[PDB]
């Protein structure tokens, strides 16, 4: 749903890199491998954690029971 | 009074059915056309499927 | 104010022996609001 704090396999903190990954994908015209490398993700265990994240939290957040729609 | 649209989220939350009223107009014909009595009769809330032309989505 | 209308999402207080409906609109579904309480957890 929301980005995991750490990589499952090794434990490297990858929770602070999802927004940067999106920025490097959108603003810069970087491919996914280049963006992951420039974030500091060398092991494929760490690369998959960001390369394959879905970010369903944004779709969950549109159903807000506390604000008039 | 004035009725308001109902959407299936309310039916899901109320734990009830999502159904629309069914209306048949009977023909109370007498003597092959001597006189005909017409009267629309509601026949309960007919369930409808979602995303159909009789659903509000 | 311990209840929220399920459609207009306006906070409303429902007294006992009172009609269960939103005061603003005509909605009969109400959601209990979560109030401030201590709830322990394990960060595991
Ligand atoms: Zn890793
Ligand atoms: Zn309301």
């Amino acid at each position: 749903m929301i980005v995991p704090v750490r990589c499952f396999s090794c434990g490297k903190v990858v929770g602070d890199k999802w927004e940067s990954y999106l920025n490097l994908l959108q603003e810069d015209e970087l491919d996914e491998g280049t963006a992951l490398s420039r974030l500091g993700l060398k092991r494929y265990c760490c690369r998959r954690m960001i390369l394959t994240h879905v970010d369903l939290i944004e779709k969950f957040l549109r159903y807000n029971p506390l604000e008039k729609r | 009074a004035v009725e308001r649209k109902v959407y299936p989220s309310e039916s899901r939350q109320r734990l009830t059915s999502y159904r629309g009223k069914l209306l048949l107009k009977l023909k109370w014909s007498v003597n092959n056309g001597e006189e005909n009595l017409f009267e629309v009769r509601d026949c309960g809330g007919l369930p409808v499927m979602l995303q159909s032309n009789r659903c509000h989505l | 104010l311990k209840y929220i209308c399920a459609e207009c999402s306006s906070k409303l207080s429902l007294s006992r022996t009172d009609a269960v409906r939103c005061k603003d609109c005509g909605h009969r579904i109400l959601l209990k609001a979560r109030t401030k309480r201590l709830v322990q957890f394990e960060a595991r």
